[PDB]
RNA sequence: GGAGCCAGCGAGACCUUGGCCGAGAGGUCUUGGAAACUCCGUCGUGCUGGGGAUAGAGCAUUGUAAUUAUUGCUCUUCAACGAGGAAUUCCUAGUAAGCGCAAGUCAUCAGCUUGCGUUGAUUACGUCCCUGCCCUUUC
């Protein structure tokens, strides 16, 4: 049957191993987006 | 009897312990002399304190 | 037409309406007097303005007071508040200026809240 | 560039973040609104007590506070997330899924409060760099390069995930320990004006039933 | 003069003084210990102990308070009391009465004399234990509130009800005998105080 | 002069309701003994001789001070807490009152409905308000 | 000068004008044997069979002032000193005569 | 004085229709994971 | 039974305590008011039922 | 008390369970325990109701042994009780009138007596005489 | 890096809910 | 539908149990009219609301 | 048990003001589209006139075609619960806390969410002593 809406995400080992990732990964490149003074 | 002192001045940046003022008093039988006592309980100046012993003077209390 | 003035006094949601008009000393709160306001234990309170000024004033008008609104407490102040904002009005359009500066006067050494809406604003202690 | 709303104080003054929640809050959101405070550097809690709405941001305009945070809950149970900037807007409603506390961990230990690393991933829709330059703003500008505290904004299908970790600079990587909490924050209203202004222009609605509401992504 | 409103006799002799629930007069009260006065306040008379006033906005504020109006205001605890001034305007009215009867001294006199007696003049920090002075203030609210909690336990549960339980505890502590819940503590506190002296 | 409002509102009421008892014309009902006037109640009134004349004696007011009553703004005005549910005052009793009183015609069928205080019993409201005061 | 009257388990103060009872003291568990005031009439005492002797406030039925348990005998007697208000003397089937004080 | 003796199960555990909610509730819990 | 409700228990005399027998042992007579005066577990089991098959499921 | 069943831990039947806890099972007797209340429930100052027994578990747990309770005199039964106050944190009477055993607030001195006297029972102490002990003492007070 | 991940310092019991997925993937 | 309130309403007789609704939570419904709605939660009283 | 009484939020046939019945629940005939609290009374330290679980007998509502459930009212029956261990969470003025009322307006919520009003406190409002987080030393 149908569904009307998404479902809610689920925060598996592997979605916080691919995330883990990237927060890790980026991090040797210091490719952080953040604010900087004007 | 118990003597009375009425504060005159709340002493700063004296280091003693949280909860803990350490303040200045007049006698009220004798207004030239004052004493430095702490006290556990709020105060100001101007109001009116027990003092049960009269000769010792106050150390900070860490 | 007869001479008469409106006031309100106002406290947190109680608010009356006050009409004091040319009379023979006829005070009533609700479409009762002033004597039955309740609760007894308050209703000094409600006597203040009466009492500070001197009942004489009050024999020459009619005062009707209509409450609506808030508790019994703040019903009270609301009372008292337009019943002294009723009579200082009343003074100051068909009586003399001086009589109304002295009811200011002698009211506002006793107290201010009877005039001046007392609200109790909320206030951030907390910083920002 | 940088919205209206935020090009004047962009890059310039630091923000001031007001936390609260809904009256009669339960004993977790208040812990919960905590979590968000030590999660803003320039955070402070207040208690909601018997607080109306416009007197509330009257009362934090006036004190000169630059964003609020309202916080709702269902038994106990982190719902809803809202943020308001100051002072004429824009207001963005948020929904909470898989909350996860930091009280809600054995031992855990205190926070860092050093201005935090951030991180706005998968955000490409003008829609999605609009909510990445609300959430950017709410933090200090100019983080030390060797700041150890990271926050990350993931969107994954327009369900943003949260997290907080703590990074060592290893010889041969990068090591990182998450603090928490983890929770997962979807948009869905977006309005020109206070969050007390109920009738401030809509810039975007969520539409829930929507037959492609299944497979649409706004993010 | 004419008006709407007739005033009784009893009016009248209010206007002539005030004195609590138009019956206790504040002229003759006086505070024992000269320390406590200025911290134990009964020279500003009231009709009634609600006074609807600000004495939580500086620290000090709660000093100038009438100490019927703390006595009223300590005994509505408890969670279920919360909020309820009115009735424990009542109980201390009952327990004024009360206190007339058992001695004919005023009322307002034995409180005085209680909370005096009462408050502790020595007690102790720990470090162990070590013992320190007690401010007139500490001394006022711990008088006040063991008062009000020993005269709530001991009826509690008992045929005795709140009033006359609060008439015999204010009359124990002010003759100083140790019947009193209040004394019991004051005394246990400085004995302990004396063991870390 | 005097007026039902002018006077106290418990004093008037012990004495009207004193008056009703005392002049024996107001039809009482047999099951006054055995109701409690409300769901909400638990137990029957105390005052079983006399809650009824009481009863009439504040309903004959409510008529004064508003002009146009109803059984069912007694209900609800007689009604109380019991989640609560806010149960109104039970309706036999009140609509009893309503007739009881009419009959001594103190009060009266009203237009669009409801029951008007009669001239003739305002008249007597403002006699019961008048012997308390003297 | 309202009159009392000691009847079965309670005590009746009868209105001298109205001649009819106003205040009705039933928190007496056994039989009753006494209601004297003493000579202001503020207080008025009062006997019961277990031998407790009670003191309440006049017109005010509901405040215990004083309790005593003068006895485990009846107390049938119970008398405030005219000249001297603080002392309540008490007679039970004992047979001594206790003297109390407030 | 009196004595009474003490009320205890020989051993403890840490009608039917009262079970049948619980079993409800667990046969209940399953069904959303599933569901979601 | 006219018997005031003040009074305790033990004073009642003769007669009234005998009309009180004659009230309750003759409500009617005195004008009392009328109006005063497996499957589960089937259930149990088709839940058990429904419990394995939906372990089956998995 | 530890699920094998929750159990009083025993010195002698539990010997390995409390070597997986770590606990040396020398310390690990509760028939001492019950041996002592037994005399002492029995003994006839309690039944004349001069007594009351206060018990605290070696963990920190503070217990209230109501005069009136009569323990079984099985020590299997005993454990039976004590397994379940533990948990219950109470023991109600077969008759549901009063609550016989009742786990209670750390520290005792609250439960003890305003006035009251307090000895220990140690070997090398000096020997006293326990009837002269009392007769020279005061009688308000308590021990 | 398994070691610092409390929420898979420790968590309370209940916080993951990788067992029933897993599970469910099984199935 | 039995009640409504705006928006949200409660529905009866498309399940026979509480059991049944779990299942179905989040469905998408429409009404014979077109308007398209979603299996909220299931109400504790009665079975099957 | 009586008697006295005060709110502010809120508008998508079905709702309703009013009359007549019934102890109540609830029926029938018509018109338009608040509590907490105050005063006076009864009980009385007794698991008691606190508690209302379970159970029995009735009087009604809602469907639907079953003697099926459903939701209320009346009487009787009257349980656990006697202030809560080890531990633990939060809190500074209309604040803690108590009290009721209203709307369910695309996320969440169905005796739960949000909002509204009413009663209204004790203590603290100083300290870096302990703990923790920071700033400075163009030392
Ligand atoms: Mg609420
Ligand atoms: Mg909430
Ligand atoms: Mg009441
Ligand atoms: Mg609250
Ligand atoms: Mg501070």
């Amino acid at each position: 049957f149908d569904r009307t809406a998404k479902p809610v995400p689920v925060i598996t080992s592997e979605v916080t191993e691919s995330l883990e990732d990237m927060i890790r990964r980026r991090i040797q490149d210091s490719n952080f987006d953040d604010l900087q003074r004007r | 009897p118990v003597t009375l002192a009425k504060v005159i001045k709340v002493l700063g940046r004296t280091g003693s312990r949280g909860g803990v003022t350490q303040v200045r008093v007049e006698f009220l039988e004798d207004t030239s002399r004052t004493i430095v006592r702490n006290v556990k309980g709020p105060v100001r100046e101007n109001d009116i304190l027990v003092l049960m012993e009269s000769e010792r003077e106050a150390r900070r209390l860490r | 037409a007869v001479p008469s003035v409106q006031t309100f006094g106002k406290k947190k949601s109680a608010t009356a309406v006050a009409h004091v008009k040319a009379g023979k000393g006829l005070i009533k709160v609700n479409g009762s007097p002033i004597t039955l306001v309740e609760p007894e234990i308050l209703r000094f309170k409600v006597y203040e303005p009466l009492l500070l000024v001197g009942l004489d004033k009050f024999s020459n008008i009619d005062i009707r007071v209509r409450v609506t609104g808030g508790g019994h407490v703040s019903q009270v102040y609301a009372i008292r508040q337009a019943i002294a904002k009723g009579l200082v009005a009343y003074h100051q359009k068909y009586v003399d200026e001086q009589s109304k500066n002295e009811l200011k006067k002698a009211f506002t050494s006793y107290d201010r809240t009877l005039l001046i809406a007392d609200s109790r604003r909320p206030e951030p202690k907390k910083f920002g | 560039q940088v919205d209206d709303e935020y090009a004047a104080t962009s890059g310039i003054m630091d923000p001031r973040i007001i936390v609260t929640t809904s009256r009669d809050p339960s004993t977790r959101l208040s812990q919960f609104a905590k979590e968000i405070k030590l999660l803003f550097p320039n955070a402070v809690r207040l208690n909601r007590g018997n607080y109306v709405m416009p007197n509330l941001v009257d009362a934090c305009k006036k004190s000169g506070t630059t964003d609020l945070v309202v916080l709702h809950e269902h038994r106990g149970v982190p719902t809803s997330l809202t943020i308001s900037h100051f002072p004429h807007g824009p207001t963005a409603q948020f929904s909470l899924h898989n909350v996860v506390m930091r009280h809600d961990i054995i031992n855990a230990g205190n926070q860092s409060e050093v201005n935090p690393h951030l991180i706005f991933d998968n955000f490409t829709t003008a829609l999605g760099k609009r909510v990445v330059c609300i959430l950017k703003h709410l933090f200090n500008a100019g983080p030390k390069k060797d700041s150890e505290r990271v926050i990350t904004f993931a969107n994954r299908g327009d369900f943003i995930s949260v997290r907080q970790h703590v990074y060592v600079r290893t010889r041969e990587g990068v090591e990182i320990a998450e603090v928490g909490p983890r929770f997962e924050m979807r948009l869905f209203e977006l309005r020109l004006g206070t969050l007390e202004n109920k009738d401030a222009d809509v810039e975007w609605q969520l539409r829930r039933f929507i037959r492609t509401a299944n497979k649409k992504d706004y993010l | 003069v004419v008006l709407a409103t007739p005033i009784p006799e009893e009016v009248q002799q209010a206007q002539t003084e005030i004195k609590l629930f138009n019956k206790w007069s504040f002229e003759e009260v006086e505070v024992k210990d000269a320390s406590l006065v200025d911290y134990v306040q009964v020279r500003q008379p009231i009709f009634v102990a609600h006074t609807a006033g600000r004495y939580a906005n500086k620290r000090f504020r709660k000093a100038q308070c009438p100490i019927i109006e703390r006595l009223t205001n300590s005994l509505m605890m408890n969670g279920r009391n919360n909020g309820k001034k009115l009735k424990a305007v009542r109980i201390i009215k009952h327990t004024l009465d009360i206190i007339n009867v058992l001695t004919d001294q005023n009322p307002i006199q034995v409180v005085v004399d209680a909370i005096t007696n009462t408050g502790p003049r020595e007690d102790t920090t720990r470090v162990r234990r070590q013992a320190v002075d007690v401010s007139p203030l500490r001394r006022v609210n711990q008088a006040i509130a063991l008062l009000t909690i020993g005269a709530r336990e001991a009826a509690f549960r008992n045929i005795k009800t709140i009033a006359e339980t609060l008439a015999e505890e204010l009359i124990n502590a002010a003759k100083g005998s140790s019947t009193s819940y209040a004394i019991k503590k004051k005394d246990e506190l400085e004995r302990v105080a004396k063991s870390n002296r | 002069g005097v007026s039902v409002r002018d006077v106290a509102a418990q004093d008037f009421i012990n004495a009207y309701a004193s008056f009703l008892q005392r002049q024996g014309k107001l039809e009482v009902p047999g099951y006054v003994d055995i109701v409690k006037t409300s769901s909400g109640n638990e137990m029957p009134p105390q005052d079983a001789e006399g809650w009824f004349y009481k009863r009439a004696a504040s309903v004959a007011r409510h008529i004064y001070m508003r002009k146009q009553v109803g059984v069912g703004k007694l209900n609800k005005l007689y009604g109380g807490a019991k989640p609560y549910k806010h149960i109104d005052a039970s309706g036999s009793i009140n609509r009893k009152v309503l007739q009881a009183l009419e009959k001594i015609g103190i009060v009266e069928i009203s237009p669009k409905g409801g029951r008007r205080i009669s001239e003739n019993g305002q008249r007597d409201l403002d006699r019961i308000a008048a012997q308390t005061l003297e | 000068h309202d009159f009392a009257v000691t009847s079965s388990t309670r005590v009746q103060i009868f209105s001298s004008r109205t001649r009819q009872v106003i205040k009705t003291f039933s928190r007496f568990k056994d039989v009753v044997y006494s209601a004297s005031f003493r000579s202001d009439g503020k207080l008025l005492c009062a006997g019961d069979a277990t031998g407790l002797v009670s003191v309440y406030d006049s017109y005010n039925p509901r405040t215990i002032l004083l309790s005593i348990n003068a006895s485990t005998h009846p107390t049938h007697v119970t008398k405030f000193h005219t000249q001297d208000n603080k002392i309540l003397a008490t007679a039970s089937d004992d047979r001594v005569t206790r003297l109390w004080d407030i | 004085i009196p004595t009474h003796a003490p009320k205890y199960e020989e051993n403890f555990n840490p009608k039917m229709k009262a079970q049948l909610k619980k079993e409800r509730k667990f046969t209940m819990k399953e069904i959303r994971k599933d569901a979601k | 039974a006219d018997v005031d409700l003040h009074k305790r228990a033990g004073e009642l005399t003769q007669e009234e305590l005998e009309r009180i027998v004659q009230i309750m042992q003759n409500p009617t007579h005195y004008k009392i008011p009328a109006w005063f005066l497996t499957l589960a577990n089937n259930v149990e089991s088709k839940l058990r039922d429904d419990l394995e098959r939906l372990k089956k499921i998995r | 008390t530890h699920k094998i069943k929750y159990v009083l831990l025993n010195c002698d039947d539990h010997q390995g369970l409390l070597k997986k806890m770590g606990r040396d099972i020398s310390e690990a007797r509760p028939d001492i325990t019950h041996q002592c209340l037994l005399t002492l429930l029995d003994s006839p100052i309690n039944k004349a109701g001069k007594l009351q027994v206060y018990i605290q578990t070696s963990r920190g747990i503070l217990i209230e042994v109501n005069p009136t309770v009569r323990i079984p005199r099985t020590f299997k039964r005993f454990s039976g009780l004590m397994v379940q106050l533990l948990h219950k944190l109470s023991i109600r009477s077969v008759n549901s009138e009063e609550k016989l055993l009742k786990v209670i607030k750390n520290p005792i001195t609250d439960h003890l007596p305003t006035k009251c006297r307090k000895v220990t029972l140690s070997f090398d102490a000096p020997v006293i005489r326990v009837q002269d002990y009392i007769e020279k003492l005061d009688d308000d007070e308590s021990i | 890096r398994e070691e610092f991940n409390p929420f898979e310092a420790v968590g309370k019991p209940g916080i993951s809910k990788q067992i029933g997925e897993e599970q469910r993937k099984r199935a | 539908p039995y009640k409504i309130f705006k928006n949200t309403a409660f529905i009866k007789d498309m399940f026979s149990s509480a059991m049944e609704v779990a299942r179905f939570e989040g469905a998408q419904i429409k009404t014979v009219s077109g308007i398209r709605g979603e299996i909220k939660r299931a109400l504790s009283k009665p079975e099957g609301h």
